[PDB]
């Protein structure tokens, strides 16, 4: 049975529990290719369903995602409630190792949903962004303001009737914005930002936090984000399925092929493509190389608060394979762009004969440096309860003792074939614990690369599916059917039949996920990108309360976030 | 009627064939030889579905949906594996001799064969032998000929001969060396030969005027417009690129000009691209020609027109209603003159009085095809109103349609209709000062002066 | 060590974009506009012209290199292997207008990374030096007037 | 007098302190530029070169404008990457399409991201531009330099064969 | 008031399909940052269309299931050819979905006209006066079509049509150039013999170079061999 097949998930026990609790007519089950049960809930029963799922015997504990969707232009709404807009809530149970997506339908004039911040505190920023980009009001929300746009912004950019392109530049708006931003330190209003003692602005990426200090103690802090908002999802609606891969690259720019992976896996779910095993091994190999690179940068940055030669070795290897250092744009729908060059195994063998000594040096620089142990342990720590309620994933969640990694819990791209361990922390997410987990993850990625190098499948680098985009180049250059497929795929776009797909992977900073809605066209009807840096940056005001500003700086350096990943 | 496609129940018209019924519902069946206006002949064998005898039937039988009536309680399957394999096989058979030409083919990105090759999911070539080739003909200034790309679907000959009434385009040859074109090099003699660039599902017949300044369909900026070349008002899609009008495509209007233009409308757009057109306001000063912008021209013209004692306006039947009205508002109603002669205006006003005061319904252009007898008085329609001549040809073929409908033959089974109606046709009586292009189908032609007509 | 020691670039490095020529010495671009539409940034603009023999070529071809992200999707789109990304990165300029490379700035005098592929040796359309039936895997055309059954 | 202006421009070109105000991936490439494997070898008030390396968002644009205004003459600007040149691949509502919409730019670098040797090449280009122009000695006519495109045209068009992508 | 139906011919400029305008160009429109790059590397403004409901970009609506009658082009995913019009109709080969564009200005009148009693007399050929019989051409009788350079190779050379009896009376054969004076202008054309033309009439190509359509039915004087 294919893993991309359109399933209904009626055999999920959560569906039966919802039927026994709210009745069979209280909700509508939608058959998707997301791999999760999609349940359309009435708007009034939303908080009741959230309460019921929070109190299950193995409860749904993490709100993985929350975002809106403009359904006014979607033509294939068969088996769906009549909706002008919808809001989807993606909830994850780790005890069940399952997840559910609750969709709430909304009419065009009555665009208001009850707030979800009483159940899941991390819904605050998600509801702010859903208000910002869709105009969906949330009743009961404390400060429902724009999070990606300036407050003096007209319209909601993710609505279908909003112009995607840049408008005409005006120096008058620039001078007005200079007057607005440069008078903020003089005419600050401490009630719009949600606060209620000196006010400071600080000014991984450049971003501003508004701090409220009692002496040097932090009594309140509100981050100001959106300074690096590139409109990647609106571009997802503007590019074809094939010519959007560079945009997937440019989110979490230290990830590269790691960021390409969930997008192409979701598109392959839409296309019904089961890639061959060599494709899986190649994509795993490149994602592990980029994971090692990102972990090296994170460890070197934390130790700073010699290590840039190994990054150059990884960049040379990726340059040899793909042709580019940090934005390879190399994964394709149904495979990868080119085959591995002849001589890649020598470069990988020379890299794996260089890394054990460097890794031992990093362990000596992190373990034996007891000054770093003293200045890192107990610096803005949290337990599993705070990690679940804020959507913290990756190294922080596993440092809280919760053994949840996507590469093992919900395996993808042939990670089952590789023997590697998941490092789990003691139960407290210190800076030191997270750095040690990154070191052990680096060791496990080296083990994965060794298993790739020693056992490499000899086979195709693109699938034998008609929707593999583009087709293999030599058959394009000498076969008319293949030439026709290449012509239509690179120009009009490949046609994905109307469905919804979801792929969640373990990124270099946490859990990254794509949620794609196709309306049967050559572009995406909706592209939703869940990035872990968003949920990690939301957790700062919940952990740095009552601490020093230096503790805030160390915690910011130990979060492992990138600002382009935050503002996506 | 009631049909069951892939286990789902649909209500369709029982007079339709299965292909057009399923295409109306939104179901995708590949097809080449069928066209909505030309009927069904069952040549290309691309529209295959599996028809079951009843609800509890498992074997089924591969039928052509264009040749199969959409009768009540008809069980078919489009997405069955055997039907999909046969349709992919037909695409592959068409691909065995097809040239490696898509980058250098004017139909690329606009090709029905490309779309149906992708739609059937055929992308792997396992044919390894030689491809048959052909030599092209010169078809004149408008239609370019590239016979290598032909899939032998007979749409061109069916349109040009049975529908358009042309006589200089046929199918010649045999088993798989079938050739489509003229018996010799020369210009296609039909006034509706330009519709071959959209009737042909491949790049055999292409728009040569578009080919000289070529761009792909995705690069076009289109708009819905009305053809400005005669009075019929056929809807067109002009597409431009780089500031010049590149192509006139047909724009569907089921009331007026459904699938077809004439060659004047399709190929007489090149006046827009002339380099001697006025592009700025120009005011003469002695022998000089000073170029003004918009506001300077308006102020200077307003000053001189304000000083003049009486300004009159001369409109045109080329200009739109808004422009003639704006001139009439500028100069006044009493100072506005239609810029046509007195006799021309008298004939136009009499025609208007007949149309809107004669108490007789004036049909739309598609509705002309449903009339049982045509009398054409004085109007050489093929040279002045050509789409009406095409509609008149369809109305003349209506007698063969009626005779076949008397014998319980479906209206889309066009070959049987033409077999039953051999040379019988509805009456056509044309009068002109000389021979018209409708004389090949007219029951009588009267060559006489306008007084005698 | 720069510009003292030249930095090694791998052969498939995505740097400066060139247009290449066939082994016969003619430019490979048939002006099919696949690279222009496959560009996610829209920084390729060209126009098909056609010589007397019927050969398609670009009348002009321009790339805005202030806008190009060097993603190589245009080279992946090219059915003639005309457009290629070379291992060259030194493309800095003083004026942003001088980053708009016209056809004479792009068309090198050789085949580049693909030294033998010739699209017009495979295409069915007739050009000079290659009549009907002279492409690869093509039979000579059989006239319908021929005496064979 | 003639040698004095030459020595003044020589002093300006041999001592350039960049304020590398980068915002994205291009800034991280410039962070990798400072390492000993590339050998590339403050405050806006004493810096004389502004290297804009990254996407100029509609919210970051006042910051870039203010930080450029805080600098003092003589001041030079190098745009790095497609984002700073033109907006790059983000022709989107929230991105200013090029940093030269609001501040003048002296040297542009194509790339996404440019490698650090391209930044060293742009430093050489800026040094030549500085050494060719002349400014008043005490209390501005920039030289119209030949474009690198037409200067490098002969050796670029003369290229015939390249290493195939199959090997390494 | 007679032209009051032009209001409903198309909707006004405020018409939107779920808030967005109608697109003039396909979604995969290319070259948007290089089509004017030779003039200036800076992109210009997108042209604002305030007159109509269409937009000068792809930021618009061209869905087949959109409640409109004015369709700029047919395109559906999977259907790039002119067969994409099948998705834009209520049934294939029938009306456009949500109606065809355009409205009739006048309805059929309740009562008709009277019979026109002005019956003309039989045509009589008098000597020295040639009735101009109009011959229209599809390529060459419409003015702007004549201006199109591709019609120059397609339009025929201007031949003046003569009856065999009239040409025999003039002594003129097929091809000899004859001159005739109209409005004090002697113009010469080569003669083509028209059998079906009646005697006393002379055939002229209306709309072509120098021959206006107003000459249809006008008399001709001084038709001699040139
Ligand atoms: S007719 Fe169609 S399939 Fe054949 S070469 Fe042209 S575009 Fe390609
Ligand atoms: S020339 Fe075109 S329309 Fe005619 S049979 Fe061949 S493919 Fe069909
Ligand atoms: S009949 Fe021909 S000239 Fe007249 S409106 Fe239609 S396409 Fe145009
Ligand atoms: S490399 Fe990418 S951005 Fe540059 S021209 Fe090619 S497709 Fe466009
Ligand atoms: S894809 Fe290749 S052949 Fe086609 S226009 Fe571009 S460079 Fe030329
Ligand atoms: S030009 Fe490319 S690498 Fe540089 S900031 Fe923009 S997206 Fe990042
Ligand atoms: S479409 Fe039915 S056989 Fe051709």
């Amino acid at each position: 049975e294919p893993a991309w097949q359109t399933r209904d998930h009626l055999d999920d026990p959560v569906i039966g529990e919802l039927r026994n609790r709210f009745g069979p007519d209280a909700f509508t089950v939608q058959a998707t290719r997301t791999g999760v049960p999609v349940v359309w809930i009435k708007r009034e029963q939303l908080l009741e369903v959230g309460d019921f799922l929070k109190k299950l015997p193995k409860p749904y504990v993490m709100l993985f995602d929350l975002h809106g969707m403009d359904e006014r232009l979607r033509t294939h709404r068969e088996g769906l409630p009549a909706a002008d807009f919808s809001v989807f809530y993606h909830l994850i149970s780790i005890d069940r190792n399952r997840d559910i997506m609750l969709k709430v339908a909304l009419a065009e004039n009555d665009l208001h949903v009850p707030t979800f911040t009483k159940l899941f505190p991390n819904a605050n920023w998600y509801e702010r962004e859903t208000w910002d980009l869709f105009g969906i009001t949330f009743d009961g929300h404390p400060n429902l303001r724009r999070i990606m746009m300036p407050q003096t912004w007209k319209g909601h950019p993710l609505r279908k009737d909003y112009p995607a392109r840049a408008t005409e530049f005006s120096p008058f708006e620039l001078t007005k914005a200079k007057q607005d931003l440069e008078m903020e330190a003089l005419t600050f209003k401490p009630e719009e930002w949600g606060m209620k003692f000196m006010f400071l602005n600080l000014g991984h990426g450049a971003f501003r936090i508004v701090l409220q200090l009692d002496g040097e103690e932090i009594v309140d802090c509100v981050p100001d984000i959106g300074y690096h908002h590139r409109g990647a999802e609106k571009m997802g609606e503007r590019q074809s399925w094939h010519s959007y891969i560079p945009y997937t690259d440019r989110i979490e720019y230290l990830g590269g092929c790691v960021n390409e992976m969930p997008y192409v896996l979701a598109v392959e779910k839409l296309a019904g493509i089961t890639v061959p095993d060599r494709v899986n091994v190649i994509r795993v190999m490149l994602s592990e190389l980029f994971r090692i690179n990102s972990h090296l940068l994170y460890i070197s940055t934390f130790i700073q608060d010699f290590a840039f030669t190994d990054r150059q070795k990884i960049y040379d290897l990726v340059e040899a394979i793909t042709g580019f250092r940090m934005h390879p744009a190399w994964f394709r729908i149904g495979g990868v762009a080119h085959d591995l060059p002849r001589g890649w195994d020598r470069l990988l063998r020379e890299f794996l004969d260089w890394m054990p000594k460097r890794l031992a040096s990093y362990e000596k620089a992190a373990l034996q440096n007891t000054i770093l142990k003293g200045r890192s342990q107990g610096v803005a720590a949290y337990g599993a309860k705070e990690a679940l309620e804020w959507g913290t994933t990756g190294a922080g969640l596993r440092a809280t003792g919760i053994d949840f990694d996507v590469r093992k819990a919900r395996p993808y791209s042939g990670y089952e074939n590789f023997d590697f361990e998941i490092p789990v922390g003691g139960g407290v997410s210190d800076c030191y614990t997270r750095v040690m987990l990154k070191v052990e993850e680096l060791r496990q990625s080296l083990r994965i690369l060794e298993q790739c190098l020693n056992n490499m499948p000899e086979g195709p680098f693109k699938a034998d599916h008609p929707l593999t985009t583009p087709p293999p180049k030599e058959r394009t250059l000498q076969h008319i059917e293949t030439l026709i497929t290449h012509f239509l795929q690179v120009s009009w776009g490949p046609v994905m039949p109307a469905n919804e797909s979801f792929q969640m992977i373990e990124a270099t900073k946490g859990i990254n996920s794509y949620y794609l809605t196709s309306d049967g066209s050559t572009m995406s009807y909706r592209t939703r990108i869940r990035t872990p840096s968003y949920a990690h940056l939301q957790q700062i005001p919940a952990a740095i309360r009552g601490s020093l500003v230096s503790d805030l700086i160390v915690y910011l350096g130990s979060i492992d976030f990138v600002m382009s990943d935050v503002d996506r | 009627a009631t049909i069951h496609v892939d286990g789902k129940e649909y209500e369709v018209n029982g007079a339709d064939n299965l292909l057009e019924a399923c295409l109306s519902l939104g179901l995708d069946i590949p097809y080449f030889c069928w066209h909505p206006a030309l009927g069904s002949v069952g040549a290309c064998r691309q529209c295959a579905v599996k028809q079951y005898q009843n609800a509890e039937d498992t074997r089924g039988r591969l039928v052509m949906s264009c040749m199969t009536p959409a009768s009540d309680g008809t069980f078919i399957s489009i997405d069955d594996e055997e039907a999909k394999q046969f349709r992919e096989s037909v695409v592959e058979w068409l691909m065995t001799n097809h040239p490696h030409d898509c980058p250098v083919c004017e139909e690329g990105g606009n090709c029905h064969l490309q779309d149906m090759t992708v739609m059937t999911g055929h992308s792997f070539r396992r044919y390894r032998f030689t491809k048959r080739t052909h030599r092209n003909q010169d078809l004149g200034p408008f239609i370019s000929h590239e016979m290598n790309r032909c899939i032998a679907c007979y749409r061109c000959v069916r349109y040009y001969k049975d529908y358009a009434g042309g006589t200089d385009l046929g199918v010649y040859g045999a088993h798989d060396n079938v050739y489509f074109g003229r018996p010799e090099d020369g210009t296609l003699e039909s006034e509706f030969s330009g519709n071959l660039v959209e009737i042909c599902p491949t790049g055999v017949f292409t728009d040569k005027t578009h080919s000289e300044r070529y761009n792909r369909k995705w690069d076009m900026q289109f708009a819905p417009s009305i053809c400005q070349q005669c009075s019929i008002g056929c809807n067109i899609s002009p597409g431009e690129r780089y500031g010049e009008l590149r192509r006139i495509e047909n724009r569907y209007n089921g009331t007026v000009n459904h699938y077809f233009l004439c060659d004047r409308g399709r190929f007489g757009y090149g006046y827009v691209n002339l380099k001697d057109r006025p592009r700025q306001p120009v005011q003469r000063r002695g022998d000089d020609f000073i170029t003004l912008n918009a506001e300077q021209a308006m102020q200077g013209a307003a000053d001189i027109l304000r000083q003049s004692k009486k300004v009159i306006g001369i409109g045109s039947p080329r200009a739109s209603v808004e422009s003639n009205f704006a001139l009439r508002e500028l100069v006044g109603e009493e100072n506005f003159y239609t810029g046509i002669a007195h006799g021309e205006q008298e004939r136009l006003q009499l025609a208007l009085k007949v149309l809107r005061e004669g108490g007789i319904y004036t049909p739309a252009l598609r509705e002309i095809e449903s009339y049982d007898a045509v009398l054409v008085l004085g109007e050489d329609v093929t040279q002045t109103g050509a789409r009406v001549a095409l509609a008149v040809r369809q109305a003349v073929k209506g007698k063969a349609r009626e005779m076949a409908a008397a014998q319980k033959v479906a209206d889309w089974q066009i070959a049987a209709i033409l077999n039953i109606g051999q040379r019988a046709k509805h009456p056509l009586f044309v009068t002109n000062v000389d021979d018209t292009r409708l004389d090949d189908i007219a029951a009588w032609t009267y060559r006489a002066p306008v007084e005698d007509q | 060590m720069y510009p003292e020691e030249p930095v090694y670039l791998p052969p498939r490095y995505r740097g400066r974009i060139v247009l290449t020529r066939d082994p016969d010495g003619e430019e490979r671009c048939v002006a099919c506009n696949l690279c222009a539409v496959a560009c996610p940034v829209g920084c390729i603009s060209l126009q098909k012209a056609e010589t007397k023999d019927g050969r398609w070529y670009p009348e002009f071809f321009r790339i805005n290199f202030s806008r190009c992200i060097f993603c190589g999707l245009c080279e992946e789109a090219c059915p003639t292997t005309a457009i290629q990304l070379t291992p060259d990165f030194e493309m800095g300029e003083y004026k942003r207008q001088d980053l708009v490379y016209e056809k004479e700035d792009l068309l090198i005098s050789g085949p580049g990374k693909y030294p033998e592929y010739n699209f017009y040796r495979m295409a069915g359309m007739a050009i000079d030096g290659k009549d009907k039936g002279e492409a690869e895997n093509e039979a000579k055309p059989i006239d319908v007037k021929s005496l064979l059954p | 007098m003639g040698k004095l202006n030459d020595m003044v421009n020589w002093g300006r070109k041999n001592s350039i302190w960049p304020y590398n105000f980068g915002l994205s991936c291009c800034y991280v490439e410039m962070v990798t530029s400072f390492t000993a494997v590339h050998d590339v070898a403050a405050s806006p008030r004493q810096a004389d070169l502004m290297v804009v390396a990254g996407t100029c968002f509609t919210k970051m644009a006042p910051v870039i404008q203010r930080l450029y205004d805080q600098m003092l003459e003589p001041k030079w600007v190098i745009s790095m990457g497609a984002c700073a040149n033109s907006g790059g691949m983000y022709d989107i509502y929230s991105v200013v399409q090029g940093v030269d919409k609001f501040i003048p730019v002296d040297v542009y670098i194509p790339g996404c991201p440019p490698r650090p040797e391209a930044y060293m090449q742009a430093l050489m280009l800026l040094q030549e531009s500085i050494g060719k122009e002349r400014r008043p000695l005490s209390w501005v006519y920039r030289a119209n330099m030949q474009s690198e495109r037409e200067r490098k045209r002969g050796e670029r068009i003369a290229v015939t064969n390249l290493r195939t992508p199959d090997e390494i | 008031p007679e032209l009051a139906g032009i209001k409903d011919a198309a909707p006004d400029a405020t018409f939107r399909i779920r808030g967005q305008k109608l697109a003039r160009e396909p979604h995969r429109y290319s070259g948007r940052t290089a089509m004017r790059a030779n003039i200036s590397v800076h992109e210009p403004r997108q042209p604002q269309d305030i007159d109509t409901m269409f937009t000068f970009s792809m930021e618009g609506n061209n869905q087949p299931t959109a409640h409109r009658s004015q369709v700029p082009f047919a395109w559906a995913p999977g259907w790039n050819s002119p067969q994409a019009w099948n998705k834009f109709q209520d049934e294939v080969g029938g009306k456009l979905r949500f109606g065809d564009p355009g409205v009739r200005l006048f309805e059929t009148s309740e009562n008709g006209l009277d019979y026109f009693t002005s019956v003309p007399a039989r045509f009589q050929p008098q000597d020295g006066k040639w009735r101009i019989a109009p011959y229209y051409h599809l390529f060459g009788s419409d003015e702007l079509s004549q201006r199109a350079p591709v019609f120059q190779s397609r339009m025929p050379q201007p031949y003046i049509k003569l009856n065999p009896a009239d040409a025999a009376k003039l002594g003129v054969n097929a091809g000899t150039r004859v001159s005739f004076s109209y409005d004090g202008n002697t113009v010469t054309l080569p003669v083509e013999i028209a059998e079906g033309l009646t005697a006393g009439q002379v055939g002229l190509p209306m709309g072509m170079s120098g021959i206006a359509p107003v000459l249809a039915g006008a008399h001709l004087e001084d038709l001699k061999e040139a």
